[PDB]
RNA sequence: CAACGGGGCCUUUCC
């Protein structure tokens, strides 16, 4: 059954990112998706998306815009401490100088550089370059 | 991609496709460069002058550049009622 | 494809799709006035009903259900709701 | 970008509608094409003669866009098409290729072959596939006579028409001749018939 | 009266249609069996971008069903009474607060009672006559959320001129952003 | 899904997107709750009361008109049952299958179907024993299905 | 003057 809708959100994503879709529609859109899909936006690598409220746990539409290489989730979400973040990084990142992995924090969900310049910690959540 | 003191050190930097906004590699055999040509004044076809979309051998391949040169040329205009974004 | 409104999909589109697939789901069933050949009362009707419907105050049933929509007994008038 | 001039005008509407290119394929059509007006009964779609217009002068533009008009190849392997191409490419500075496409044409840089245009029109895709693979090959744009259930694979501009017809084939490629010339300037100006007649396209076996 | 309609200190802001407020009752006898009980609580007026201002008539909505029913009828008795004005009745909702991991322990919370669903049902009271079709949420590039709300074509007349006015009090309301479409 | 199968199906109702009654419902809520009891009364279960009600009536949704769900309605009224409906669906229909099976021995097919039937009806139970519908030492048993269900 | 992080006040809410 259904055991990571954020799995299946981010899978959705890069699926339709490989065949060059431009658009994508999510389900069921939940809240880790949402925060999700708002850091890979503040960094570019989507356009807009818009959250579909049927009275259901709802849906999402994301505009690519074409710059994801891939994102994806890390299940479980195995503990990370401060200085496993960079060897996290360093087994899933392409490069030291772009891409992001994306932590769920006490103070919210973050990539690893707002996590390393907040000094914080968490479980990891996904990747995304 | 430049080095410090700003100097671009890369050579090579590559073209896009205009439908998916993916790189041009250079032995992507199957991509092509549409060149339309400017019209003024009832026609003429003014040569040199052009509008340019860059097509993907991966598009050209699924067979969606036809569909996409529909979208980008209705975009950029020349043409009228060939693209609908509802389908 | 690969660009299109999956936010505003055509209308035809939408009534040709299956009722959960819609971007939101509703029901496509409605219900029905019919006049009883008695009087006294509009009787409402659903569509898709299972039971055979019968008037408050006669012995006529409205309605035979059946897999899909109801029959309507084969003398009936009924607008929709 | 083009004036009401450029814009479809009733002469050549009604040309395209005695010469049937509405008449699109049956039930089964390509699901790359919205081209399909609303469908016909007895299975046959209507193809919109519209959009047709659109896309062969937006071809016509890419065509004289083109810089040497020897620099363009006209394709066609069916004889509804092989007389099309030829008074294609008498009228148009164009290299036509009726009959065999002689595979290797594009690769195989030696004698009796290896023509190098900048662009390719063909009559019909699917009869025409060995063109189209080998401008796959060789960065070639494509511009292809598509019906309803022609494929699109390596098409960049699909004209939509009817390509059971020999009235649709021969008239598509007049109007593509006429609406490139009007580009190119040797008709000065876009209200003339360009009386020259069209049935110097259509193919006469008898 | 103004003594029976009290239910707070009488204050300026809302003694003037108080006092309104019972001269259609007086002249309408036949209005007094679904109008005389109903009272309601203090009223503030939100600015509005068109020179206009729009009086939020608050209520401690036990009695909603009762302004809900008599609402389509005085509501053009009141913009005729006084104009340059946009009246719409709301519900006084308490939130209460998402309990903290420090917080001490109140029972349970109801669900009508969270910050989300009485913003839900503000947004109905603001749009009372007209059934809401759908609703959307559009996160731009930029960062913010747009909350878009689709409404049925059916009693939309009766809102169609205060679209703005019903735009500017919810973003005065709640510091979130309200756009409204009818579907067509 | 289908628990004990390999079906796929995925039919099911699609209740609307408005959370209100319709705006062609005139009956009154009290009045919808008096029909409800009356056919509790009667001695209906839920699931056909409302399938009777949204048939010979307009209530699309005893939810949504009156506010509360059926088995809510009933239990509030005093109407409630001693066990849960579906519990007693499939202990009815196991009773059917064990006396159909004591009936000539060799159904191995009906065996297999009581099998999976007492299994959906264990997971049932213990279900309503986690939520405390059913009492923490409920049990059941096939010597007493029948005097349970009638 | 720019970016990054920390704290507090109302906003129906408290440290
Ligand atoms: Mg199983
Ligand atoms: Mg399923």
């Amino acid at each position: 059954t259904r055991s990571s809708v954020l799995a299946d959100a981010l899978n959705a994503i890069n699926n339709a990112e490989k065949t060059g879709k431009r658009q994508v529609l999510i389900r069921p859109s939940s809240k880790v998706i949402i925060k999700f899909l708002q850091v890979m936006q503040k960094h570019g690598y989507i356009g807009e998306f818009e959250y579909i409220d049927d009275h259901r746990s709802g849906k999402i539409v994301v505009q690519l815009n074409g710059r994801l290489n891939k994102c994806g989730v890390i299940s479980p979400r195995f503990n990370v401490k401060i200085g496993d973040i960079e060897k996290w990084t360093a087994n899933l990142l392409p490069a030291r100088q772009f891409g992001y992995v994306i932590l769920t924090t006490s103070a919210g969900i973050m990539d690893h550089e707002e996590a390393r310049r907040k000094h914080v910690s968490g479980k990891i959540l996904g990747f995304v370059y | 991609m430049e080095n410090d003191k700003g100097q671009l050190v890369e050579l090579y930097v590559p073209r896009k496709c205009s439908a998916t906004n993916r790189i041009i590699k250079a032995d992507d055999h199957a991509s092509v460069q549409i060149n339309v040509a400017k019209v003024d004044e009832e026609g003429r076809a003014i040569p040199g002058e052009y509008v340019t979309y860059a097509l993907s051998g991966y598009v050209r391949s699924r067979g969606e550049s036809d569909d996409s040169l529909n979208r980008l040329a209705q975009n950029d205009g020349l043409l009228k009622n060939v693209w609908s974004y509802s389908r | 494809v690969l660009v299109q409104d999956l936010l505003h999909p055509t209308a035809a589109s939408e009534a040709r799709k299956h009722k959960l697939k819609t971007l939101v789901q509703g029901p496509r069933s409605y219900f029905l006035d019919v006049k009883c050949p008695g009087c006294l009362n509009i009787t409402t009707v659903f569509s898709h009903a299972q039971t055979a419907v019968t008037c408050e105050s006669c012995s006529t049933i409205l309605c035979t259900p059946t897999g899909g929509k109801a029959k309507l007994s084969e003398g009936t008038s009924f607008r929709r709701k | 970008s083009l004036p009401a001039t450029f814009d479809l005008t009733p002469e050549d509407a009604q040309l395209l509608l005695a010469a049937n290119t509405h008449l699109g394929a049956r039930n089964v059509q390509v699901h790359q094409e919205p081209y399909v007006f609303n469908a016909r009964p007895d299975g046959v779609h209507v193809i919109n003669v519209g959009k047709t217009w659109e896309k062969l002068v937006l071809a016509a533009r890419i065509i004289a866009a083109i810089p040497n008009p020897e620099d363009v190849v006209a394709i066609s392997s069916r004889t509804f098409g092989q007389r099309a191409v030829l008074k294609f490419a008498a009228h148009t500075g164009a290299t036509p290729i009726a009959g065999r496409f002689t595979p290797g044409s594009f690769t195989n840089y030696i004698t009796r072959s290896f023509k190098e245009p900048r662009l390719v029109i063909v009559t019909d895709p699917r009869s025409d596939a060995q063109a189209i693979k080998e401008a796959s090959y060789v960065n070639i744009p494509v511009i292809a006579l598509t019906d309803l259930d022609s494929p699109s694979e390596f098409v960049d501009v699909a004209i939509p028409c009817n390509n059971r017809g020999k009235h649709s084939i021969g008239l598509i490629w007049y109007l593509l001749a006429r609406e490139v010339l009007r580009l190119r300037g040797a008709l000065v100006d876009r209200t003339q018939p360009w009386s020259i007649m069209p049935d110097l396209y259509f193919y006469r076996d008898p | 009266p103004q003594a029976k309609i009290l239910s707070q200190a009488p204050t300026e802001l809302e003694l003037q249609v108080a006092q309104a407020f019972v001269e259609l009752e007086n002249s309408s006898p036949e209005l007094k069996a679904e109008l005389r009980p109903l009272q309601f609580k203090s009223i503030r007026e939100i600015d509005v971008a068109g020179g206009k201002k729009a009086l939020a008539i608050f209520v401690p909505v036990p009695s909603l069903a009762g302004f809900h029913k008599v609402q389509t009828k005085l509501t053009r008795e009141l913009e005729k009474k006084f104009q340059d004005r946009h009246v719409i009745f709301l519900a006084e909702r308490r939130i209460l607060p998402k309990p903290s991991r420090t917080s001490r322990q109140v029972q349970k919370r109801p669900r009508s009672r969270t910050l989300t669903a009485v913003h839900d049902k503000i947004l109905e009271d603001l749009v009372f006559p007209t059934e809401i079709v759908g609703k959307r949420v559009r996160y731009l590039v930029g960062g913010n959320k747009i909350q878009k709300v689709l409404l049925d074509s059916k009693d939309v007349q009766q809102i169609d001129y205060k679209l703005e006015s019903f735009q500017a009090v919810y973003n005065k309301l709640t510091g979130k952003q309200i756009v409204f479409e009818i579907p067509s | 899904g289908r628990m004990h199968s390999a079906g796929k199906g995925i039919s099911s109702s699609a209740i609307p997107y408005s959370r209100n009654a319709p705006a062609w419902f005139k009956l009154s809520s009290e009045s919808v709750i008096e029909q409800i009891v009356k056919y509790a009364r009667k001695g209906l279960t839920p699931s056909q009361i409302g399938v009777l009600l949204r048939d010979a009536h307009g209530v699309t949704q005893a939810r949504v008109i009156t506010g509360n769900k059926i088995m809510r309605i009933l239990k509030s009224n005093g109407l409630a049952p001693e066990i849960p409906e579906d519990l007693y669906y499939l202990i009815k229909k196991a009773v059917s299958v064990r006396k159909h099976l004591e009936r000539n021995r060799k159904d191995k097919d009906a065996k297999f179907r009581l099998i999976l039937i007492e299994s959906r009806i264990h997971r049932l139970a213990r279900y309503y024993r986690t939520v405390a519908v059913l009492p923490p030492n409920w049990k059941y048993e096939s010597a007493t299905a029948s005097a349970l269900v009638n």
